[PDB]
């Protein structure tokens, strides 16, 4: 028995177009620990970024926050890949600023 | 408040691909302070927080030490559990333990835990009266056999109630200033029209600490969980966190709808309406 | 402060 990744990607603070802000993807609910989770600007892979430590909740499941900086603009599309053995393909979440 | 102190360890195997990962990472309530991984470059205890830096050379010595031998340990258990549940050496398999201590705003023990997991599965848990277990399983209660022979239970108790509690007291003494403060949520409720019929109501808390949160919609007094969309509290990346709740409510009734926000930096609930 | 004690499954 396994358990699929959670997934939500959103702003460190509320999203303003040109300001500088942070885009996490947070990971959680999943088991086994082995995850691949990519940041995505206008479909291309950010480079360098940054994740929490693996922790896990009372039920077991892990959790991880990926993060890097952004200035979100108008044009600009922002998403989350996520990749684990629960999943037959990666699964790519759109970030949407009211969410 | 009250608070706790945990220590998390995962030991994860990956056959073919070196000795099972060992990690470890420290909690005062939802404040990440210390962190250690086998994988790292160098391992060792790490501090993750200002007021743990604090701490002399011989505590990151002696807490490097402990996980370094958990490393081995945690192999050990690795290979145990394998044999306890007749599994191949080809298979990946993850050992977590949960452990530590509440105490209550005097500081006072409120209660201890010592808790493990196998393949995300219960296995072994030290129960509240800290003198016995609960097993999961048969394999488990190998497990148990020894630890009630060895007198574990009895050894974990005195840790719990001693140096746990001492321990955490004097990091909220040290930390004072972050960890003895609650950060009450910022909020507001969002409008957003779905359709000619339909209008999505979202009830948004931001910036709070601790995570502990409750959101909740009522539709004319009554509770609406059957209704509500809520999100998992998730964290903000600046040690607060964020956490939304919404509702599909009929064109027009947005005004029979209000948000309820319950957290410990807030001196009494919050009731919230739509504000167009 | 972490625990020292270790016993094996």
């Amino acid at each position: 028995i396994q358990r699929t990744p959670k997934i939500q990607v959103y702003s460190r603070h509320p999203a303003e177009n040109g300001k500088s802000n942070f885009l996490n993807c947070y990971v959680s609910g999943f088991h086994p620990s082995d995850i691949e989770v990519d940041l995505l600007k206008n479909g291309e892979r950010i480079e360098k970024v940054e994740h929490s430590d693996l922790s896990f909740s009372k039920d077991w499941s892990f959790y991880l926050l990926y993060y890097t900086e952004f200035t979100p603009t108008e044009k600009d599309e922002y998403a989350c890949r996520v990749n684990h053995v629960t999943l037959s393909q990666p699964k790519i979440v759109k970030w949407d600023r009211d969410m | 408040g009250s608070h706790s102190m945990r220590y998390f360890y995962t030991a994860m195997s990956r056959p073919g691909r070196g000795e099972p990962r060992f990690i470890t990472v420290g909690y005062v309530d939802d404040t990440l302070f210390v962190r250690f991984d086998s994988d790292a470059t160098s391992p060792r205890k790490e501090p993750r927080a200002p007021w743990i830096e604090q701490e002399g050379p011989e505590y990151w010595d002696r807490e490097t030490q402990i996980s370094k031998t958990n490393t081995q340990t945690y192999r050990e258990n690795l290979r145990t559990a394998l044999r306890y549940y007749n599994q191949s050496e080809a298979g990946s398999h993850i050992i977590q333990r949960m452990y530590g201590c509440d105490v209550g705003p005097d500081g006072r023990l409120l209660r201890g835990y010592d808790q493990y997991a196998y393949d995300g599965k219960d296995y072994i848990a030290l129960n509240e009266d800290l003198s016995s277990w609960t097993a999961a399983d048969t394999a488990a209660q190998i497990t148990q056999r020894k630890w009630e022979a060895a007198r574990v239970a009895e050894q974990d108790r005195a840790y719990l109630e001693g140096l746990c509690v001492e321990s955490l007291r004097r990091y909220l003494e040290n930390g004072k200033e972050t960890l003895q403060r609650a950060d009450p949520p910022k909020t507001h409720v969002t409008h957003h029209p779905i359709s000619d019929h339909e209008v999505t109501l979202r009830c948004w808390a931001l910036g709070f600490y601790p995570a502990e949160i409750t959101l909740t919609w009522q539709r004319d007094g009554e509770d609406q969980t059957q209704d509500t969309e809520l999100v998992e509290t998730r964290p903000a990346g600046d040690r607060t966190f964020q956490k939304w709740a919404a509702v599909v409510v009929p064109s027009g009734e947005e005004q029979r709808y209000t948000c309820h926000v319950q957290h410990e930096g807030l001196p009494k609930p919050l009731t919230l309406r739509w504000e167009p | 402060e972490e625990y020292l004690k270790a016993w094996t499954f």
